[PDB]
RNA sequence: UGGGCAGGGCGAAGCCAGAGGAAACUCUGGUGGAGGUCCGUAGCGGUCCUGACGUGCGAAUCGGUCGUCCGACCUGGGUAU
RNA sequence: UGGUAGUAGCAAAUAUUCAAACGAGAACUUUGAAGGCCGAAGUGGAGAAGGGUUCCAUGUGAACAGCAGUUGAACAUGGGUCAGUCGGUCCUGAGAGAUGGGCGAGCGCCGUUCCGAAGGGACGGGCGAUGGCCUCCGUUGCCCUCAGCCGAUCGAAAGGGAGUCGGGUUCAGAUCCCCGAAUCCGGAGUGGCGGAGAUGGGCGCCGCGAGGCGUCCAGUGCGGUAACGCGACCGAUCCCGGAGAAGCCGGCGGGAGCCCCGGGGAGAGUUCUCUUUUCUUUGUGAAGGGCAGGGCGCCCUGGAAUGGGUUCGCCCCGAGAGAGGGGCCCGUGCCUUGGAAAGCGUCGCGGUUCCGGCGGCGUCCGGUGAGCUCUCGCUGGCCCUUGAAAAUCCGGGGGAGAGGGUGUAAAUCUCGCGCCGGGCCGUACCCAUAUCCGCAGCAGGUCUCCAAGGUGAACAGCCUCUGGCAUGUUGGAACAAUGUAGGUAAGGGAAGUCGGCAAGCCGGAUCCGUAACUUCGGGAUAAGGAUUGGCUCUAAGGGCUGGCAGCCGACUUAGAACUGGUGCGGACCAGGGGAAUCCGACUGUUUAAUUAAAACAAAGCAUCGCGAAGGCCCGCGGCGGGUGUUGACGCGAUGUGAUUUC
């Protein structure tokens, strides 16, 4: 059984120093250092725990090299807020304004009676 | 073949040699997959499947053959009970339609 | 198969800390670990996230409450008293 | 290291386009997504914070402000509250019964959060072992392993 | 690297200025054309032998052709 | 600010099934693995032989036997008194 | 400088033997053979701290390596460390530390946002100057206008931190040197090109038509009901959000690496008998494309009790369950480019040498596993513990503004390519029973990664494979006493001794059984019993395909017969037990180097002070500082010490 060593001067099993096993074309098992797994961006709703879909879950600095369409989605608040809260905000924004209009109409009727 | 495995040549407990949790989860997987195979083949209905699922979780049937034999006898007794009910319901329907036809015949007379 | 007869969740402490202390902690441990019905969703999915902090599994709504119970007698009494005070002051 | 939970409340700045965030002492009965009103004209209900000079006698408040503009320094521990007993419109001073049992006169211009502090009843549950005590005090400060003086040398 | 599946696109790639050399590797049951560019070593994989030699005759004259083996 | 701690024993809450009962509920067989829990390695420490040595391997070490070994656990580096 | 005295000693960790070579000389160097040890938590292979030439080759044997040495980590000669991608460098954590200020006789001290005029920046607009085909733009100089920040700055070779892998090469260096494939960041007048923004509609005409001229209009994309997708698809000051960025533990599932089994090949071991036998090898990088495989607290149709779906456990469901259809993320797995050219195993030729030399072949088919390690994912438990910031990057709301009037179109592009560069410092070796610290080649101490086969519960102990070593600062000859380390002892069984000190007895597993007491949790492996080997059977515990048939694959449990000199957890591993007293609740800590305890500590209990111009305390000093990012469920000062009774 082939026993292998670190290929870097860091000899501590820290978070950054995590490796995997890969077989070289020379028929040899050699450590290959793997970057930490990225995470999908979280929505700005603050209620939904599920991470956003359609966005690459890579390390934050890797987002520079990615294309624009692979970082967001074709929607309002797309890529930073889930569609569930988006449609809820749309409905709430409409309904609150409608009630405000109704309140102003009631105030107008109250002043007319006054 | 079974040699060199007697009580003398055993230093660990039976739990360590074969964990109870693993044996239990093996049985649970086998019985539950058998139950859903029967359900998808329509050999058992949804309600019987649910009741058997809970009874399996309750540690009733230790073996797959015991479970399927229990299913077979339940199906046999239920089918006969359904046969008796269908005959009685058919006879009741015959009586009800007979008196209804007699009533409508009397109304046709009047 | 009722495993014990008197001690319940407090049985994890074994024969330590004294009987009176164990029976006194048992009721509070039951209260703080049993899940309560959320007043916003109706599902019995209220868990004590931290000291005095309760969270809903489905509503995902965080409620400030008692250390070991969802709402203390002092809290509900104060809430009723304040509501009556507002009614009396504002007619 | 604090026995009382905190609530992060976000207001809209009236002088520039921004959303200010602040942390208040959580009063039990409050929840996320709730509208909390702060000011003189805010009505009397749990969660709102308004000056003492407006609230009636016998009310229950928390995070009492010792001086006008002090941001709240009195009655801000878990399960503790202050009761407003009487007012005095002349000199604008109000007597408040502190949780320690003493009554203090307070200017009627400082604010106080209505309700009791959440997280009450903590002392009711007995600490059971050194482990609970060690973890309780490690967060706060190094004062737990108190050696009695008589055990020491002179 | 890249795998070119068509033929005319490979011809355009070979005629591109970035192509410094092209090499022909013929193994059993396959013929490969590797064209070296500044970034990618494009490979064309074909099985028709007479079409492969037609391709090598149609290669631009300005590219360094290097037969392997 | 990082790293680390074999294999087993006892079996807390929670949950399932069956039996009994008017109810309250009570029993039996299961799953579950909680514990400043137990045996026991690595590690940490040093009870006894008051063993060995005692101008020594050593200005405090060595052998067997030993306490603990999921947490008031052990440990590196940075830093403060 | 003597006697001691050629004395004490050169005794911790099983062990060496034979032949040859160099050499003047060999128990000690080298080679070959044999016998051994470390036994994958190593006497192996590689790091960090530390050391600094100890690393490599040749020569010498003056001195040292407590014998000797042909040997050395000794001495003398010369070499050896190559980076955009490995780290430092960047950020900030606990902290440290200037300016303002205050104090101080004074060197200086306090203090880190506080008793501060703390901005050297900018979208845009205006004035004026320069250069280039003075078109348009760039550098500016001045003015208008806009602008928060949290404190200059230091602080990690284990925290965050974009981006290099495969093969080969040396006496010594390889993610650095050669070869081949890549990738990140920055830059760009004429953008070097292609593509997007893109080229449509209406009307008047000509032409049989296709199609061609003349006028207006639109054109910062398109698609699907949806999760969202497509190759890009303008955009400022401002604002919000995310990633960076999270504890410990348990269970389970997926994927790799290792191990195991049945075969094909190639090469070696045995063949007095047998063995279609036994041992080694039997592969593909990073970055892309495609497809498996996992996960979803994502969506669409429809709405359920006779309740249903479902895990090892759970859990979920009119706030929309089962049944279908889709959408997204990871895709480290498989195929392919890379890539068989290279590597490896064999057989054969060459250069008589100097050779990444030349050649043939093969580098194959399969199956399972509570197997071990790593990683990914799901879920749950615990906290009077809630388990870090910043640098940096991205997305979103907004339309302040820009771009052209129908084309040679433009502003603008996070799309495919192209062009150039990436500075500075370390890079050898040792890493530990001989390269470090202990005065030394000192049995002491010194932070981590990789972990095979058998037995076995096991990373226990024992034996073995890869790898390493010569028995730990000497050898030979005898086997006296007294010793140190192991044992064995007839009969008695603690009669010895302060004292069962020491030694000895039990000991694993399976089937029975288990008391006084009790805080009801325990005591408990209580106590006390029986079985254990080998061989041959029987019964039971499942998948895949088409109550049935066939084919597969594993480990177990129970029962029975036969048999051995009653031996059978046969080595190793491996608890003596009971009855009471005192003290201490217990877990834990304690006098490093004589005292590990009844001592200390601890949860529990009971007091005291303090509502902030405050209590306790520090400070020479200060509008000083710690508690305090604190407010009586808090902080500080005491006593007692589980529970019950008082
Ligand atoms: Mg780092
Ligand atoms: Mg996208
Ligand atoms: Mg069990
Ligand atoms: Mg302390
Ligand atoms: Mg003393
Ligand atoms: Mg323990
Ligand atoms: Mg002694
Ligand atoms: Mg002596
Ligand atoms: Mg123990
Ligand atoms: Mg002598
Ligand atoms: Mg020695
Ligand atoms: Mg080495
Ligand atoms: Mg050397
Ligand atoms: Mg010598
Ligand atoms: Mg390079
Ligand atoms: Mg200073
Ligand atoms: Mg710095
Ligand atoms: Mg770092
Ligand atoms: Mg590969
Ligand atoms: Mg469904
Ligand atoms: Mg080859
Ligand atoms: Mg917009
Ligand atoms: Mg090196
Ligand atoms: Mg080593
Ligand atoms: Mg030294
Ligand atoms: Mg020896
Ligand atoms: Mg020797
Ligand atoms: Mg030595
Ligand atoms: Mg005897
Ligand atoms: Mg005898
Ligand atoms: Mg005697
Ligand atoms: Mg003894
Ligand atoms: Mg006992
Ligand atoms: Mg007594
Ligand atoms: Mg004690
Ligand atoms: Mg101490
Ligand atoms: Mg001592
Ligand atoms: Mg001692
Ligand atoms: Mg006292
Ligand atoms: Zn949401
Ligand atoms: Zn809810």
């Amino acid at each position: 059984v082939q026993r292998l060593t670190y290929r870097r001067r860091l000899s501590y099993n820290t978070a950054s120093n995590k490796t995997r096993l890969s077989r070289t074309p020379g028929n040899r098992i050699v450590y290959l250092y793997t970057k930490k797994v990225g995470k999908a961006p979280k929505s700005a709703c603050g209620v939904c725990p599920g991470r956003l879909r359609g966005v690459r879950a890579v390390r934050p600095k890797v987002l520079m090299r990615l294309s624009k369409t692979k970082k967001h989605v074709s929607r309002a608040y797309g890529g930073s807020m889930c569609a569930k809260c988006v449609r809820d905000r749309i409905k709430r924004a409409f309904l609150i304004e409608e009630q405000k209009i109704v309140v102003k109409v009631l105030k107008a009727q109250a002043q007319s009676q006054k | 073949k079974g040699r060199h495995m007697g009580i003398g040549k055993r230093k660990g407990t039976a739990n360590a040699r074969m964990p109870e949790k693993v044996t239990w989860m093996r049985r649970m997987r086998i019985l539950r997959r058998l139950l859903r195979r029967y359900r998808e083949s329509k050999k058992i209905d949804r309600h019987m499947y649910h009741s058997l699922y809970l009874k399996v979780k309750g540690n009733v049937f230790k073996n797959k053959r015991i479970l399927m034999e229990h299913i077979h006898k339940l199906k046999a007794d239920k089918a006969r009970k359904k046969l008796l009910a269908d005959q009685a319901e058919a006879r009741r329907s015959k009586t009800k339609e007979a008196r209804k036809r007699r009533e409508e015949r009397l109304q046709a007379k009047k | 198969a009722k495993r014990t007869k008197k001690v319940g969740i407090v049985g994890k402490y074994g024969t330590r800390y004294g009987a009176s202390l164990r029976k006194m902690v048992k009721k509070i441990e039951i209260s703080q670990h049993a899940k309560y019905t959320c007043s916003f969703c109706g599902k019995t999915k209220m868990k004590r996230r931290a000291v005095g902090i309760w969270h809903c599994g489905s509503c995902m709504k965080t409620v400030a409450g008692g250390a070991w119970t969802y709402n203390t007698t002092s809290a509900v009494t104060v809430k009723s008293a304040i509501r009556r005070l507002k009614e009396l002051k504002d007619q | 290291g604090r026995g009382a939970p905190l609530a992060k409340v976000v207001f809209r700045d009236p002088y520039r386009f921004k959303k200010r965030t602040e942390l208040f002492i959580a009063a039990e009965g409050i929840h996320t997504g709730q509208f909390v009103y702060c000011g003189k004209k805010a009505q009397l209900n749990i969660g709102n914070v308004l000056p003492v000079g407006t609230m009636p006698e016998g009310t229950i408040v928390c995070c009492l402000e010792e001086k006008p503009g002090d941001r709240g320094k009195l009655a801000r521990a878990s399960g503790n509250y202050a009761t407003v007993i009487s007012h005095n419109p002349e000199t604008k001073k109000t007597r408040v019964k502190l949780p320690s049992g003493s009554k203090k006169v307070i200017s009627s211009a400082n604010r106080a959060v209505v309700g009791v502090v959440a997280g009450g009843g903590r002392i009711d549950k007995p600490i059971l072992k050194a482990g609970r005590a060690y973890h309780k005090y490690k967060a706060k400060r190094n004062c737990w392993p108190r050696v009695r003086g008589v055990a020491m040398n002179p | 690297p890249r795998k070119i599946e068509e033929i005319k696109d490979f011809l355009l790639t070979a005629r591109r200025k970035d192509a410094k050399s092209v090499k022909i590797k013929k193994n059993k049951d396959n013929v490969k054309f590797k064209v070296r560019c500044s970034r990618y070593l494009y490979t064309l994989v074909i099985t028709d032998k007479e079409k492969a030699e037609k391709l090598k005759q149609s290669l631009p004259p300005g590219l360094a052709v290097k037969e392997l083996k």
